[PDB]
């Protein structure tokens, strides 16, 4: 019976493991019986997330309902070469691992432009391929970073709201970002941050591709969840 | 803010001796400390980073160790080219801070200074001032007393000194003394003497000139 | 990998100055960069640090509110705009490369500095610039040049137009009673090569256009 998604992931909540927080990546064994011990799943660190802007808190309990869950070995896309000029993989001092005081979630890649910033972009489309094993469900984790007006213009060539949509399995999501006047930081790494991230997931059923349409600040998916089977959650 | 307390402030050891430099952080910086070597007249160079990692190309006689608040930099067998001031630096937290530095010098064998004298040049005498130069060259130890004798009279307050940093090949110093006074006085006298006191001089050596020969 | 600082000179207090650091030989926009200064005779003192993009800045308290770090990643130049200059800003200013190509710009974009420039010297003073007189030090064989009454330091002294480096001793300048500097440069050559060898010392004091080559 599983309680935590990743045993041997100490100091990690189920939502930390679901997002691939640094120090929170490890074996997630199979289980036919599971207890749902968190009604409102919570993170214990990283860059601060505006969790309730999306359904992201259900992700551990969705994984909980599968018999087998595992984090993919390869990146679902090449984030640095994704559309929108060349990107640098952003890291934050809020997300350390054993060999770096900076880092970021292993499920996502912070696409930071490289003096192609100045160009604010019209909406860009990337296709998210199915990479799991033949009969498995793929859960794709993505999101977007936003910041205050001055930092949005510094990181990106735009201080205006960016808009993000996702599509898979006939299910569409849509978002517009927020500049400044953010909620207080909660469930994060504990360092002050002028911006936040919004994190979402989309399910890709066996053999089904995904689509993300984005602008500046996108968090492109890297490591996806490959899940199969069915587990009795209690 | 994190002070880096570095000790000793200066040391001098023989070639082949062991040199031990410690750096103390007022607070825990964990792993994030580095050691820089600044040779005289040059810019700093990374020797050690992350408290123990030996940077590309630097010899095995250099080694670092420590974590938390205490760090040790060691030259296992001191070499003449290791003449430098060494600095520890923490990069765990802002503001970035350095240690006060540690001057390393060679204690070498007694070398005698070959003494030289220079009268004021033709060009300079035009300009109504006379600078008389005495060169103390390639000696050890650094302690050296030079007295200026104008017509055999001890001058006090009339010259200034300037010593080079220790040489990286023979570990000696070199000194310049410049006796400056008016051309009006430079014509009032004839014999100008530079008297040198040093350990390597069997008898104190003087160098002198007669005015124009 | 090369760093070349420039823009240092004599400024009156309260004025402004900008130093530039021309990076080359490495992917400059992958790395954080650093400014470190050093008062004459004194230790290394950190000034500022900038992330790989322009979005992460850091200043020592001595300069916060007066100095601005910035970079041109296309030009591959690190800048340091210094304003409201104080006499204790007088130092040799070092450009320095971070050893690690950190992508973060919020915290900890600073590690060991593996490449340093040779620095540019900044003197903050209301005193007048004074160029030097270059007198000879006439003659194994010893010879040299006397560089008297200049302000500010530095002067550069070159022997045989840079060829002769063996046995050269250029002494540290001495701040005379007048407030003007004076140094001497000497070199030991064979008396065997005294005849049929014209000896040249090359004194340049950039704060003036005092570029002199004088025979010994
Ligand atoms: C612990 O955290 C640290 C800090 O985040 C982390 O170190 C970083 O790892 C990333 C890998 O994501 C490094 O970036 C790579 O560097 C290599 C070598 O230069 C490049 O070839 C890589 O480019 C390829 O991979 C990208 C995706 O990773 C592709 O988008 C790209 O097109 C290429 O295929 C990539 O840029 C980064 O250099 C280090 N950090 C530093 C400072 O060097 C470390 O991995 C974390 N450890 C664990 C176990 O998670």
């Amino acid at each position: 019976t599983r309680g935590k998604l990743c045993p041997d992931c100490l100091n990690c909540t189920d939502l930390d493991v679901a997002l691939g927080r640094p120090m929170c990546v490890g074996t997630t064994p199979s289980a036919k019986a599971s207890i749902l011990h968190e009604v409102k799943p919570v993170t214990s660190g990283c860059f601060p997330i505006m969790h309730d802007r999306t359904k992201i808190r259900q992700l551990p309990n969705l994984l909980r309902g599968y018999e087998n869950i595992r984090l993919s070995t390869q990146n679902v896309i090449d984030a640095e070469k994704a559309p929108g000029g060349p990107y640098r993989l952003g890291t934050s001092g809020s997300c350390p691992n054993a060999t770096s005081k900076s880092g970021f979630f292993a499920t996502m890649a912070w696409a930071v432009p490289k003096d192609n910033n100045k160009n604010a972009t019209n909406p860009l489309t990337v296709e998210v391929p199915y990479i799991c094993t033949e009969g498995e469900d793929q859960i794709t984790v993505w999101g977007f970073h936003s910041d205050d007006k001055t930092q949005m213009k510094n990181l990106y060539g735009d201080s205006n709201p960016q808009k993000f949509t996702s599509s898979a399995n006939g299910v569409t999501t849509h978002y517009v970002s927020q500049i400044g006047s953010f909620p207080d930081q909660t469930e994060d790494g504990g360092l002050p941050q002028s911006g936040r991230i919004v994190v979402d997931y989309m399910m890709q059923k066996p053999g089904k591709t995904g689509t993300i349409v984005y602008q500046r600040g996108v968090l492109l998916p890297q490591k996806v969840w490959c899940a199969s089977g069915r587990s009795k959650v209690i | 803010d994190i002070q880096m307390t570095q000790s000793p402030s200066s040391l001098s050891a023989s070639v082949g001796d062991r040199v031990t430099i410690t750096c103390q952080a007022s607070q825990g910086i964990g792993n994030y400390l580095s050691w820089y070597q600044q040779k005289p007249g040059k810019a700093p160079k990374l020797l050690i980073y992350d408290a123990s990692n030996l940077e590309t190309g630097v010899p095995s006689r250099f080694s670092g160790s420590g974590s938390g608040t205490h760090f040790t930099f060691i030259i296992i067998r001191l070499q003449p080219e290791d003449i430098a001031t060494y600095y520890c630096q923490q990069y765990d937290n802002l503001p970035l801070t350095f240690g006060g530095g540690t001057k390393v010098e060679i204690t070498r064998t007694v070398a005698a200074p070959s003494v030289f004298i220079f009268p004021p040049s033709d060009e300079q005498l035009k300009s109504g001032t006379a600078s008389v130069v005495c060169l103390l060259n390639n000696f050890y130890p650094r302690e050296a007393k030079v007295q200026w004798k104008v017509d055999n009279a001890l001058q006090s307050g009339n010259s200034q000194e300037s010593v080079t940093e220790q040489d990286s090949k023979d570990s000696t110093y070199s000194l310049s003394s410049t006796l400056t006074l008016s051309k009006a006085d430079y014509e009032k006298h004839k014999v100008y003497a530079c008297e040198v006191t040093h350990q390597g001089l069997s008898s104190p050596v003087t160098k002198s000139f007669n005015r124009g020969e | 990998v090369q760093l070349v600082e420039s823009g240092g000179g004599l400024v009156q207090p309260g004025r402004s100055l900008r130093l530039s650091c021309a990076a080359s030989g490495f992917t400059f926009d992958d790395y954080p960069m650093h400014w470190v200064r050093q008062a004459p005779g004194k230790g290394l003192e950190w000034v500022s640090t900038i992330s790989w993009n322009g979005a992460g800045l850091a200043y020592a308290d001595s300069v916060k509110g007066r100095f601005t770090v910035s970079r041109d990643n296309a030009k591959r130049v690190l800048y340091l705009q210094m304003s409201s200059l104080r006499p204790e800003d007088t130092a040799l200013y070092y450009c320095a490369k971070d050893r690690v190509d950190t992508t973060s710009w919020d915290y900890y974009f600073h590690k060991s500095m593996d490449v340093w420039g040779q620095g540019t010297s900044v003197t903050v003073s209301g005193a007048s610039t004074k160029g030097p007189s270059v007198f000879p030090l006439a003659p194994t064989a010893a010879l040299g040049c006397l560089v008297k009454d200049y302000f500010p330091e530095p002067v550069t002294v070159s022997w045989n137009s840079g060829a002769l480096t063996s046995g050269v001793h250029t002494f540290p300048a001495v701040l005379q009673s007048s407030g003007l500097y004076s140094l001497s440069s000497v070199v030991t050559v064979p008396s065997s090569s005294l005849g049929t060898q014209t000896y040249i010392c090359n004194v340049n004091h950039k704060p003036s256009n005092t570029k002199v080559d004088k025979r010994v």
